[PDB]
């Protein structure tokens, strides 16, 4: 869910 | 066109370079990066954002560009989605005994081939900054 | 003047930030590094070097440059040896909830830092270099 | 013996 992962 | 890069990968004792050249200038940024993903080229591309003022990354449009990372990259940075990779090889090969890792070996010759001379010629990384300059103002 | 820069570390969650500060015209450039260590400093110096004309570093003068590796790196590049922290933090401090990785904040930190606008950072290193060149 | 190790 976050820029770099998930 | 000064915000104009171009992302190709090349490989070399296994491992994984990223290479971004500013294409007006031939300047590089590379490094060597732990595998050819999404993350970790999305990184390469942040940190290159950063630097310069990327407007538009042409890339090969592999398997690392499909998912949601390196997109994510660009949005935020506001990035639209060789010779140069032989080039770069020919130099690591002239210092690769100098540096007992490849990563270290690449930054030699991105120094190299942004400080070279060609000539009262202009190394690469005098031809980037300006252009870009040149641009700003 | 031109090719002169600042390398300070930072310290945040556990984790080492190098920070080098073009001194003319407050561009950074930033990274976590895993240890503060005579060959990671070496090889961030390195990474510089190739990316912008640096004559001359000033460094803390610490652990990581009593040893050989930075010295040869800034031998190597003809570099000589010798607020910030602070703001960088400040900006981290805002993206970090956007990633997951501290070196992804930092990235968007420092690009941040460099792009804020009446010149951002980055057009002034630019600037002040391209002047230089004649 | 190299650059950035021994
Ligand atoms: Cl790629
Ligand atoms: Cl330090």
């Amino acid at each position: 869910p976050k820029l770099d992962n998930x | 066109s000064p915000g104009i890069w171009q992302l190709d990968c090349t490989h070399l004792e296994g491992k994984v370079i990223l290479v971004a050249v500013h294409v007006a200038s031939g300047y590089i940024e590379a490094e060597v990066i732990p595998a050819e993903t999404g993350q970790e080229t999305a990184y390469f591309l942040l940190k290159l954002a950063g630097r310069w003022p990327v407007k538009t990354v042409h890339t090969d449009n592999g398997s690392n560009f499909t998912g949601a990372t390196v997109r994510a990259a660009c949005d935020w940075a506001g990035i639209k989605q060789e010779s140069m990779n032989k080039e770069l090889k020919k130099i690591i090969g002239q210092v690769r005994d100098q540096a007992e890792h490849l990563k270290t070996a690449v930054q030699m010759a991105v120094f190299i081939h942004n400080h070279k001379r060609k000539g009262g010629g202009y190394s690469a990384g005098e031809r980037i900054v300006d252009i870009i300059a040149t641009d700003i103002q």
